[PDB]
RNA sequence: AAAUCUUUCUCCUGAUUUGUGAGUAAAAUUUGG
RNA sequence: CACAAAUCA
């Protein structure tokens, strides 16, 4: 049915594919592709452009954003027990904390300052050394990423050592800064639609448009190219160490370590890879493996191809194409006059995930669609009505509702089929506010969150409800945390108030 | 003694690390959402509790009724400038016992963009999901000349600065930089503030004009009795009459009337209409031609690089082009920061001069300063031939085409008119 | 406010008290000493004089209010401050030379920079590689898609019956007959019976893929929503016959057979053999007590079952119809048949896209969108984007890919672009 | 036996938008027409 | 700032 759409359609209606296959196969294919590229037989991994004009940021103070070094995402923690390397998947927070415990350091900034100011690679920074940190930081753990529409074979993702993440954060932030200072049209932060609008304005002066993509982007970006860019933007020891770890990276597959000297595996250096091209020419409005350059004559197209080749941005012959009446970037297609291309486009369906989550997600999708010219409002109203009927069919059983209140949805025993326009303009019973895209969390989300949290030890003393002015980089000991908690409790008691009352900006502004 | 295990080997850790360690450890199970909600009748009991206890405690939100006529247009970005709690407000809320985390999260002035393809006559801002129906954010105005103030071209001028060339009312104030001080006048109280190392030192920060100036300058209001000014022409300037340039209110909710001088309305908090648009960007630039930095238009990337490109384009060009570039530089440069918006005093940057094309993105609008210099966006349109074959569903080329794709019969080809004067300079 | 001076400030506020016990100097870098709800205007706060104190070096001014007294640390071992008492405290407390660590730049060149650069140089480097020769030609024509479909048919062929796709239509049996047929089919296949439920037992595996062929399209899929709802229900309810308004299925867990101490209860990763009924007339017919029906099985891991169940059929159909062109009739094998084609077969195709957990149809849809938008594409390379047969394995994904290609070809045939 | 290393007892990096922030105990049939 | 949902690479 996606074939017979009059306009543009990505076929996003159904959910992304799922796969329970082990990640060994995809990781092995990626490593083999990188090694083959290193031989210079299929694609190019050697940089040739002139990055001498990039500004030098080497004089900027070394500032680390601590918030980016802690998260619940998985990471590879490496242990050397008896001469053997054991790689385990642990939350990035736990990996960072274990790293800081191994080498005595209050904060990551102190750790990096100590690392940069050692007189030898064997000098101890605690129970470790810079050489050991470099050896351990090159290890990666493979995993499978699925639910990506259009990729029947789930992609391979890689978990990196905390030290690698710590070193890469600095270079990525500075590369983004250099991109802002150098790029003709900044797009490292712009969304897909903003990039599409900027491209539609930029390519207005040329007859042809080249909607292109880069193939084997991670495998074609050698450590040499990254170090070249970093030296262009003046990274010194940090860039050298990061390039050394990248060049010596090992990926743990099943129970064996595989060397992957070529490429950079993950998109940890998307900003640097983009700068590798933006630093050599200003004819491309690109970020990562997505460019929208335009041309007038075949000679300009040949020049564009040469520029792409020289910057290790191998053109994707399978996906890249040339258009004259439209232009597509980041799956957003616009006409040459800027109007959004008619058709469904990136509109996606809402799988059944709850009596009210489904309705809320449908409302959000329909609002996003109607805001643009995807479909007229009455079509969105009809679709919302149909989705409500489907939810009534699916979730109107005794295991989901024992009520008969009239105001309830037909999918929870009621008889109310709310109009989309009525819901959007806050013209519904307060029970329906949660269903609104901008309303509060639905009962289903709260229940699911409670169930997720209710699955499992020993918790640290809480440090919530802090001063909104206290910087988060300040050091707190156990006694300091206890004193802070006692002081806050005493202040609440003196005010005769229980645990701090939650603050909602919307209600406060409304009553202001 | 968990602090001795999670952080073994250390006695002090940052607040970030400690907070990140005490986070709920959610787990992913293969069960579907429906089966999880059915399990132990968890969702059934949750719904019963919500309908018995939580539902009565839900405030009744107001209905939306304001609507305006809208027309399909290009895919634009609605720029919302929703503000956050101010520093003093955050302190007050925290000391009252409110949640620290929620207050801190709300303490952030964020700029958001929403892709919307719908434009009204006054170029307003619409709610999320209701741009098709033209549900504007603005509520119906009580007094007419307030709406005149918020409107670029007032329908009925009351002869005063808010909506016409004239003096000020009792409901209008103005903040103007005199010497090394910022004088705020309202009609009753005249205050003077100074920029003291990231703070805004003033006699009484609670003054509405003082808060507005603090927000405009990105400074924290502070109390400082030892602030005074030598010469105060605020009375004479208040009693005088000024020309009202036709422009929508800046994102801060004020309009420029003189060099480093902005008029504010007590009842109007923030601008509800897109200040910068394709048809008003150049008029806005001309209006602030010689009014110093304004800081009303966010430029993508680095402001220093944008100013360097503007200066490089400023080296050559006719006087009108130089004025337009100076106005754009004033628009993009913030107020009170270490920026040299004045292009005459700006040092020429050869590195930004050698580039073949000078593009700057103002509020998502990509302007080629090289084209502006040679009189393109104001004098003559740019035509590029897309094909020699007529396409279906495209209107004929008018005699004075605006920006867009059209069909031309005299040449028998599809043209894409760009940088048309009929779109930017719509006299 | 710079953390560099934090330690320094700690030395300043060295057990200084005022008002008979209260601490005098409160460090701005200490959380416990910090006064909540007060902005920071200096490195520390003195309650006795109610003054903010900041520390600086020679020619290194700090962003602080003028009211903050600065204890300028001269290059020499001397401390100068506006207030005599603060200068005296600086001279006293700072008895041991506290050299503030200099700010570390991003471009810091460590002592090992040359060694690491040498090590990297001695490591392998890539080779240049070839410059591709790109020829821009018109997008693939109808002949190319026809060749793709013909190649798929030749390589794999077609099945005799629709297999589980046939379950999208009524089997012509009432609830009792369906339950009896399913239970007797399970019993005949020697499925283990435990706790009133069926369990499929396996011992050894051939470790080779199952036969792949294209499923011919049934006439229609009236029970698409019902079948998907049953599949969603069967995620946890396994081993017993699950009924619906017009059809029923049976999800038999597949568990290893140890022989004595064998798995009794399915776990999170136990697979399900979903068994469904359709009209007879294929090799899978099963008869019992005069009730005859074709029994079709499908092996699904938990993720496949969840993904298939969660999909919404009616909403997707309506969204597609919003801006769809007239769908043409198609034959049993997805071929344009104006005389004897059935438009309802398109619904079946949609159902197939729902059953195909690999969703290769999404890849085909993206490539066809590019094809429709494109004006010129790389020669011999853009055409090699529909050849996704190597990305998928199984009867259902193979059929889904084949019918996606058939839909593309039909679009190029009846509604040229 | 099938969508065949599975039926054996975790999913990376970055970005745009939106909503919440001291709310605490096992296991997949119990219970969806 | 942390978590959750949608989309993009
Ligand atoms: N670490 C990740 N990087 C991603 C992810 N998605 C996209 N990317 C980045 O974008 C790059 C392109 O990936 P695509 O999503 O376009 C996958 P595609 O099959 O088109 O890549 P090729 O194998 O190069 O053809 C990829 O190499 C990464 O640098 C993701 O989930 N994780
Ligand atoms: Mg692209
Ligand atoms: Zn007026
Ligand atoms: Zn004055
Ligand atoms: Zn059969």
């Amino acid at each position: 049915m996606w074939a017979f759409q009059e306009g543009v359609c990505k076929g996003n209606l159904l959910s992304g594919p799922t796969s329970m296959k082990a990640p060994d196969s995809a990781a092995r294919e990626s490593i083999d592709r990188a090694s083959e590229i290193m031989t210079g037989k299929s694609y190019n991994a050697v940089h040739t452009g002139d990055l001498s004009k990039l500004p030098n940021q080497g004089e900027s103070p070394l500032r680390i954003v601590d918030s980016d070094l802690y998260s619940e995402r998985s990471c590879c923690w490496v242990i050397e027990k008896e001469g053997r390397v054991v790689c385990k998947s642990t939350t990035l927070t736990r990996g960072m904390t274990s790293l800081l415990n191994t080498t005595k350091c209050s904060s990551p900034s102190e750790l990096i300052c100590k690392v940069l100011t050692v007189e030898s690679l064997s000098e101890k920074i605690g129970d470790t050394s810079v050489e050991e940190l470099l050896s351990h930081g090159r290890y990666f753990k493979c995993a499978l990423r699925d639910q990506e529409r259009g990729k029947p074979k789930s992609r391979a993702i890689f978990l990196s050592h905390p030290f690698f993440r710590l070193l890469s954060s600095v270079v990525e932030t500075h590369a983004r800064s250099v991109l802002s200072k150098v790029s003709a049209v900044y797009t490292a932060t712009a969304s897909a639609e903003q990039r599409a609008m900027m491209a539609a304005q930029v390519v207005e002066s040329r007859k042809h448009v080249l909607n292109g993509d880069c193939t084997k982007y991670n495998e074609a970006i050698d450590a040499d190219t990254l170090l070249k860019v970093w030296d262009a933007i003046g990274m010194g020891s940090i860039g050298v160490m990061l390039a050394y770890m990248v060049r010596r990276k090992c990926v743990l597959i099943k129970d064996t370590l595989v060397e992957c000297p070529g490429g950079m595996l993950m998109g940890m250096f998307n900003a640097t890879a983009t700068l590798a091209l933006q630093g050599t020419t200003d004819r491309f409005l690109s970020f990562s493996d997505d460019f929208i350059t335009s041309f007038n004559s075949p000679a300009e197209l040949r020049e564009i191809e040469d520029l792409l080749f020289a910057s290790c941005h191998n053109l994707s012959l399978k996906k890249s194409y040339i258009s004259v009446a439209s232009l597509e970037i980041n799956s957003c297609t616009l006409t040459r006059d800027g109007d959004l291309a008619t058709g469904l486009g990136c509109t996606a369906g809402v799988p059944f995930r709850g009596p009210l989550v489904t309705l809320k997600q449908t409302a959000a999708m329909l609002s996003g669609a109607v805001d643009s010219g995807v479909m007229p409002f009455h079509s969105a109203e009809r679709l919302f009505q149909i989705k409500q009927q489907e939810c009534a069919y699916r979730y109107n059983n005794p295991t989901y509702t024992t009520r008969n209140e009239d105001f309830l949805p037909t999918c929870l025993g009621g008889k109310t089929v709310i109009s989309f326009q009525s819901l959007l303009t806050w013209d519904c019973h307060p029970f329906w506010y949660q269903v609104h895209p901008d309303g509060p969390d639905t009962i289903d989300q709260k229940v699911l969150s409670v169930l997720a949290s209710k699955t499992r030890r020993t918790r640290l003393e809480a440090l919530s409800d802090l001063d909104p002015l206290v910087p988060h980089r300040l050091l707190v000991s156990e006694s300091d945390v206890s004193k802070i908690r006692a002081a806050r409790q005493a202040h609440l008691k003196s005010l005769g108030l229980e645990q701090p009352t939650n603050f909602n900006y919307a209600i406060y502004k409304a009553v202001q | 003694s968990q602090f001795g295990k999670s952080f073994k080997g250390r006695t002090e850790v940052t607040i970030t690390e400690y907070r990140s360690h005490t986070v709920k450890d959610v787990h992913r199970s293969l069960l579907t959402a429906d089966k999880s909600l059915r399990k132990s009748f968890c969702f059934r009991n949750a719904l019963n509790q919500f309908l018995d206890k939580d539902l009565p405690l839900l405030p009744i939100r107001p209905k939306l009724e304001s609507r305006v006529a809208v027309k399909k247009s290009k895919l634009r970005s609605q720029l919302s400038f929703r503000p956050g709690l101010t520093q003093e407000e955050a302190i007050d809320l925290y000391n009252k016992g409110y949640d620290g985390d929620s207050v801190s999260g709300a303490l952030q002035d964020r700029v958001v963009n929403e892709p919307v393809a719908y434009s009204s006559a006054d170029n307003d801002k619409f709610h999320r999901g209701l741009a098709a129906l033209g549900y504007t954010l603005a509520d119906r105005a009580f007094d007419t000349c307030e709406s005149g103030f918020v409107r670029a071209i007032p329908t009925t001028p009351c002869g005063f600065i808010c909506c016409g060339p004239g003096s000020f009312k009792d409901s209008l104030g103005f903040v103007i930089k005199i010497g090394e001080f910022w004088h705020m006048y309202d009609g009753f109280q005249h205050f003077v503030a100074v920029e003291d190392a990231k703070f805004l030192a003033s006699k009484s920060p609670s003054f509405w004009l003082a808060k507005r100036l603090a927000k405009r300058l990105n400074l924290v209001p502070k109390e400082d009795p030892s602030v005074a000014a030598a010469e105060c022409p605020c009375k004479k300037v208040w009693e005088a009459s000024f020309a009202r340039a036709p422009t929508a209110l800046d994102p801060f909710g004020g309009r420029a009337f003189c060099d480093q001088g902005w008029v504010y309305h007590r009842d109007v908090g923030y601008a509800t209409a897109n200040h910068i648009s394709q048809e008003t960007l150049f008029q806005q630039a001309l209006s602030v031609r010689n009014l110093g930095p304004q800081g009303s238009a966010n430029v993508s990337g680095s402001i220093h690089t944008a100013l360097d490109r503007l200066r490089a384009a400023y080296s050559r060009g006719t006087p009108a082009s130089r004025s337009i570039l100076q106005g754009l530089a004033n628009l993009i440069t913030p107020v009170g920061e270490n920026f040299e918006c004045d292009l005459d005093k700006r040092k020429l940057n050869i590195k930004a001069l050698r580039s073949p094309e000078r593009y700057i993105t103002i509020e998502g609008l990509v302007v080629n300063l090289d084209d502006v210099v040679r009189g393109f966006y104001l004098d003559k349109a740019k035509v590029t031939v897309l094909s020699r074959s007529k396409w279906m569903g495209y209107e004929d080329l008018p005699q004075k085409p605006p920006n867009g794709t059209f069909y031309c019969r005299k040449r028998k080809a599809m043209l894409l008119i760009s940088c048309s004067p009929g779109t930017y300079a719509k006299k | 406010m710079d953390s560099r001076f934090a330690q320094l400030t700690g030395v300043f506020c060295d057990d200084f008290t005022y008002s008979e016990g209260s601490r005098r100097f409160l460090s701005s870098y200490s959380t416990v000493e910090r006064r909540p709800g007060v902005p920071v205007e200096g490195d520390c706060y003195d309650c006795l004089k109610n003054k903010w104190i900041a520390f600086e070096l020679e020619g290194q001014p700090r962003k602080f209010p003028k009211a903050t007294v600065r204890c300028i640390l001269n290059n020499d071992a001397t401390y100068v401050c506006s207030e005599q008492e603060y200068q005296q405290i600086c001279k006293v407390q700072f008895k041991d030379y506290l050299e503030i660590d200099g700010v570390v730049k991003v471009g810091h060149k460590a002592s090992y920079d040359a060694e690491l650069r040498e090590r990297l140089l001695e490591l392998p480097h890539p080779k240049s590689g070839p410059k591709p020769r790109i020829e821009w030609v018109a997008p693939p024509r109808l002949a190319d898609i026809s060749k793709e479909t013909a190649e798929l048919k030749r390589q794999y062929g077609f099945f005799e019956c629709s297999k589980f796709l046939a379950c999208g239509e009524e089997c012509g049996l009432d609830q009792e007959a369906r339950e009896l047929i399913l239970n007797e089919y399970a019993r005949d296949r020697e499925f283990e019976f435990r706790n009133g439920g069926w369990i499929q037992r396996y011992t050894v595996a051939s470790h080779k893929p199952a036969t792949q062929k294209i499923l011919p399209l049934p006439a229609s899929a009236p029970l698409a929503r019902e079948l998907l709802m049953l599949i969603a229900r069967s995620t946890t309810q396994a081993g017993k016959v699950l009924h619906s308004d017009n059809t029923s299925i049976l999800a038999v867990p597949v568990m290893r057979d140890s022989g004595k101490h064998s798995k009794r209860r399915p776990t999170a990763s136990t697979h399900h053999l979903v068994v469904g009924l359709s009209k007879p007339g294929c090799e899978h017919d099963f008869e019992f007590d005069g009730y005859r029906a074709a029994v079709h099985v499908m092996h699904l891991d938990p993720k496949q079952s969840a993904n298939i169940g969660e999909q919404d059929f009616v909403s997707t159909r309506e969204i597609y119809k919003l801006d769809m062109l007239e769908l043409p009739p198609i034959s049993r094998k997805g071929d344009l048949d104006r005389a004897s084609g059935l438009e309802t077969r398109w619904d079946v195709i949609l159902l197939l896209e729902c059953l195909d957990s690999t969703r290769v149809s999404q890849a085909v849809a993206q490539h066809f969108n590019r094809h429709r938008l494109a004006l010129s594409v790389c020669k011999d390379e853009f055409r090699k984007g529909y050849q996704l047969a190597s990305e998928i394995r199984g009867t259902i994904p193979l059929s889904s890919l084949y019918y996606s290609l058939c839909a593309v070809r039909l679009r190029m045939t009846v509604h040229p672009f």
